[PDB]
RNA sequence: GAAACUGCGAAUGGCUCAUUAAAUCAGUUAUCGUUUAUUUGAUAGUUUACAUGGUAUAACUGUGGUAAUUCUAGA
């Protein structure tokens, strides 16, 4: 029966809160709140733009045009990260134009 | 009487007594083969039916019911967190025994249980109680339907919980037995059909069990 | 004719009915019942050409057999029975309850109350007498025969009916400074505080009456209702309270809120 | 029976239609406008003529009576709406002033002409009762059809129309069948 | 691509019920049959195809959009019992029933007024005294 | 559930303008001058009973008359 294979993967979820930490239940609504299509990543006022270490890195090549940037993302529905394969585990890249 | 409807006239709409609709009326969800709600799922049956029943039942008290419950059932994990404050509320509901309002609750109650089965089981004692006040109520003011959302409603909790009440199916039929003896037919009738679906589902090892208990009860209705 | 007549053109309906002139050639005769017929809105216009529930004449009638309409507490099967003003219509598997009371234009308004609100009525006393073996009684506007009435009530008073038992709780005597409200003529549908009442033997009584505005209007005293003392009416009023405003301002505020 | 269903003549014949400088003044307006016939002129000249008998009825009122203020301003917000009165000119003399002429610009045959869509006024009509021309997301086939001033900026080739990006008409596909073969 | 917008819902526990109004957006295609527009109304409605009724719809001029009327009864045992008798032939939940056209049934009825009783005792007694 | 008894309807609807010159009709009055099926609300402890008759018949069984009718005779 899938409904208990989503028990298993809420129940294995459920497990991560715990040991991320009401809070529980915050976490809970905030993970499924990309399904709503509406912002909950509440965070502004608790950034530092101060203290940004800032770098400008200079580059070969003329006019750079854009910039596309990669990140794996665990992913709620399988509990599994975007990478590619298992070499590019957390490695965050950026691809440039010019 | 003993001429019954057998030969139906061309009347479209007819008049039926309740003896005769509760005689008609059978517990045994599995026959019945209209597609369900609850079969689609994206979330959890408990969400897949909670919306629907928003759309068809307009009772107060369910919209009372859902107003209070609506933030907390909208993830399964979400369920299985606030379980208990869940369950305290469909008990609550269910107890004001509005009839307008039952269909709707019995239903989810059932649904419910199969989101959570094996946590259920906490939720089992209360749950069959409140089924067994809501049945003897039933039966001073006259409502068919009311009957047959009951027992199908414990007949589906029988269904997820199979595996777990065949396990100890005398202490299912030990709540039951107000049921299975009451002095109406019917509703010891109907008490029997969803029991003798655990029974069905038996091993023959635990079966030995359960008959050796119910003839040591043998030894009103 | 040689008797009694049992059909209704359209365009001899009520105006305030807002009855299609061309979806058909007859309109709903309202049975004998509690209002007069052309002051009385029957169920089957209420349920289709103002709820929109049910889409033809078959569908009304499919669920008045269904007993999921009451008016006044009572079960109705009637599809022209005559509910009118003041008239409780409840609807319980939809969860509602209506007060047929006049709009401002003159026509009877889908006006939803609650149930504690629904659980009474009231009736402008039309008559007093004393039946068989001394008994005394009070006939209202809705032909409730109210028996053992309290004494201090008069005729032109209004009595707070209980729908569930069907007696007085209370009662508004007919004097200046009460609340009323307008039941005919081209002032049907307007609130007002009495100011006199000008009395004619032999004739027509006429009672004057100012709105919230300051505006005033004159009207026989058949048309005028007692709801209440200034500011605190006995039954929750629909939108617009009453009050008649011009048509200048009705362009302005129709702009306004568009 | 059922009840009547009201009816009502949207043109009337003149005064005297034998005037010679009336019959160039309808050579005039057929030929640059394009219209079929006299009775597009007279319906045109009946409108015109029962708004403005209703402005002058109005203007004989007292001003800031009741009546005189609504109507008039109905009749104005009406006027400006369809474009025949100037956004500068809302009072009820200009409308006196009015003309057949403006109310004619305001067909779609003649908006159509003047948009570039059509190099003639003829050739407006045809395109027009072709079903080429779609006011907003409609197909309007009617060359009478009077054009709002939200309207005017919609008018544009129809999506079904062979112009408007659909496939070609039938004599189009007939001719390279033909050529193919 | 085919789309069906749902307006002015209203739900109908009284005839267990909910009522729309369906517009349907199809480009490129002369328009949608009844049968499309119900097994798509039943999916998005979660709802067996039976319990769908559609009627009414009309194409605007120029074509691209349709209009009509939808009902989604709560389950087929309701549709059966509130649809009307000729909606159900036409989505063939009912058959037809046959009957004679009304004037034979009219002139039946007329012969039948014109004897009294069972009638058998008159053909006897023809029968004897022929 | 045919037939028949019983209850209700058939006095509504549809059509036409022959007669009609204070008549009809329009507006406006009156019933302290009267009937009112039906709907709606009240309203009857004061009148062999574990329940009376054919003072009775239809439909029905059967015997018939008339050229003929939505005719009907006897039992
Ligand atoms: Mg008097
Ligand atoms: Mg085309
Ligand atoms: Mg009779
Ligand atoms: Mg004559
Ligand atoms: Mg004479
Ligand atoms: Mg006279
Ligand atoms: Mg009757
Ligand atoms: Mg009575
Ligand atoms: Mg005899």
């Amino acid at each position: 029966n899938p409904a208990d294979k989503r028990r298993r993967l809420a129940k294995q979820y459920l497990e991560n809160l715990k040991s991320e930490a009401d809070i529980i239940a915050s976490r809970l609504k905030e993970d499924v709140a990309e399904q709503q299509g509406r912002v909950f990543r509440y965070f502004g006022d608790k950034l530092l733009i101060s203290e940004a270490k800032q770098s400008f890195t200079r580059v070969g090549e003329n006019n750079l045009t854009c910039i596309s940037c990669f990140q794996p993302v665990l992913n709620k529905y399988t509990f599994e990260e975007s990478s590619n394969g298992d070499k590019n585990k957390g490695r965050l890249f950026a691809y440039t134009v010019s | 009487a003993k001429q019954r409807q057998t030969t139906k006239s061309s009347k479209r709409y007819r008049y039926s007594s309740f003896k005769a609709r509760i005689d008609d009326l059978k517990i045994e969800p599995a026959r019945n083969l209209e597609k369900r709600v609850h079969d689609y799922v994206e979330s959890s049956h408990f969400l897949a039916s909670f919306d629907q029943w928003k759309e068809i039942n307009l009772s107060a008290k369910f919209t009372e019911f859902a107003a209070e419950i609506e933030h907390d059932v909208q993830t399964l994990p979400q369920i299985l967190y606030h379980d208990k404050k869940i369950f305290n509320s469909l008990v609550s509901f269910i107890n004001f025994h509005d009839e307008f309002s039952l269909q709707p609750l019995l239903d989810l109650l059932a649904q419910f249980c199969h989101d959570l089965g094996p946590d259920f089981l906490k939720f089992y004692e209360e749950a069959i109680k409140t089924l067994i006040n809501l049945l003897d109520a039933a039966i001073e003011f006259e409502s068919s339907n009311v009957f047959e959302w009951g027992f199908n409603c414990l007949a589906y909790i029988f269904k997820y919980l199979s595996k777990f009440l065949v396990k100890k199916l005398v202490l299912t039929c030990d709540l039951l037995i107000p049921l299975l003896s009451h002095s109406k037919e019917y509703l010891s009738r109907f008490s029997a059909e969803a029991l003798s679906f655990l029974v069905r589902k038996c091993p023959v090892s635990n079966l030995r069990e359960f008959v050796r208990s119910v003839f040591e009860k043998l030894e009103t209705n | 004719a040689r008797g009694p007549k049992k059909h209704l053109k359209r365009l001899a309906a009520p105006h305030h009915w807002l009855l299609d002139k061309l979806s058909g050639c007859y309109a709903p005769r309202p049975s004998a019942g509690p209002h007069k017929l052309r002051e009385s809105l029957p169920l089957i216009v209420f349920l289709r050409n103002r709820l929109k529930y049910a889409l033809n004449g078959r569908e009304v009638k499919a669920i008045l057999m269904q007993r999921h309409v009451k008016v006044d507490g009572k079960v109705r099967t009637d599809t022209t029975y005559p509910a009118g003003f003041m008239d409780v219509i409840t609807l319980d598997a939809t969860n509602e309850n209506f007060r047929l009371v006049y709009d401002v234009k003159g026509r009877f308004a889908v006006h939803r109350i609650t149930d504690e609100e629904a659980s009474y009525k009231l009736g402008k006393v039309k008559k007093v007498q004393l039946g068989k073996k001394g008994v005394p009684y009070v006939v209202t506007h809705d032909g409730r025969t109210i028996r053992y009435p309290d004494p201090n009530i008069k005729v032109n008073d209004t009595v707070k009916i209980d729908l569930a038992s069907g007696k007085i709780t209370d009662f508004i005597k007919f004097d200046a400074g009460k609340l009323v409200y307008v039941t005919g003529g081209r002032n049907l549908g307007r609130i007002g505080t009495i100011v006199h009442k000008e009395r004619h033997d032999g004739g027509f009584d006429l009672v004057h009456i100012k709105d919230s505005l300051d505006n005033t209007f004159v009207t026989r005293l058949n048309n005028v209702f007692v709801i209440g003392e200034q500011g605190k009416p006995y039954i929750s009023l629909p939108k617009g309270k009453g009050i008649k405003l011009s048509i200048a301002e009705e362009r302005d505020r129709r702009r306004a809120q568009q | 029976p059922r009840a009547p269903r009201t009816y009502s003549k949207t043109y009337s014949t003149p005064k005297r239609p034998y005037e010679s400088s009336r019959l160039d003044a309808e050579l005039k307006l057929a030929g640059e406008f394009g219209l079929k016939n006299k009775k597009e002129i007279y319906r045109i000249s009946f409108q015109l003529s029962k708004i403005r008998r209703a402005a002058r009825d109005l203007l004989t009122r007292d001003e800031k009576d009741p009546k005189r203020l609504f109507e008039g301003n109905a009749l104005i917000r009406r006027l400006v709406r369809v474009g025949v009165l100037s956004e500068d000119k809302k009072k009820l003399d200009y409308v006196l002033a009015l003309k057949v002429e403006d109310f004619l610009e305001r067909r779609l045959q003649t908006q159509v002409y003047k948009l570039g869509l059509a190099k003639s006024v003829h050739h407006a009509r045809v395109l027009i009762t072709q079903r080429h021309i779609a006011v907003g997301k409609q197909i309007v086939n009617i060359p009478s059809f009077m054009v709002r001033l939200d309207s005017e900026k919609h008018i544009d080739f129809a999506p079904t129309s062979p112009f408007g990006g659909a496939r070609p008409g039938r004599v189009a596909r007939r001719n390279a069948a033909r050529k193919a073969e | 691509a085919v789309t069906i917008r749902t307006r002015k819902v209203i739900s109908n526990p009284l005839l267990a019920r909910k009522q729309f109004v369906v517009d349907v957006l199809h480009p490129n295609r002369a328009n949608v049959s009844k049968d499309e527009l119900r097994e798509k109304l039943a999916e998005v409605y979660k709802a067996e195809k039976d319990a769908v009724s559609v009627f009414g719809f009309r194409t605007q001029f120029g074509g691209g959009k349709s209009v009509g009327f939808g009902l989604v009864y709560n389950s087929v045992a309701e549709a059966k019992k509130f649809e009307p008798t000729y909606r159900l032939v036409r989505y063939g939940l009912a058959e037809k029933v046959e009957k004679a056209s009304r004037q034979q049934r009219k002139q039946k009825k007329n012969r039948d007024k014109k004897i009294f009783g069972t009638g058998k005792r008159l053909a006897k007694k023809v029968a004897r005294r022929n």
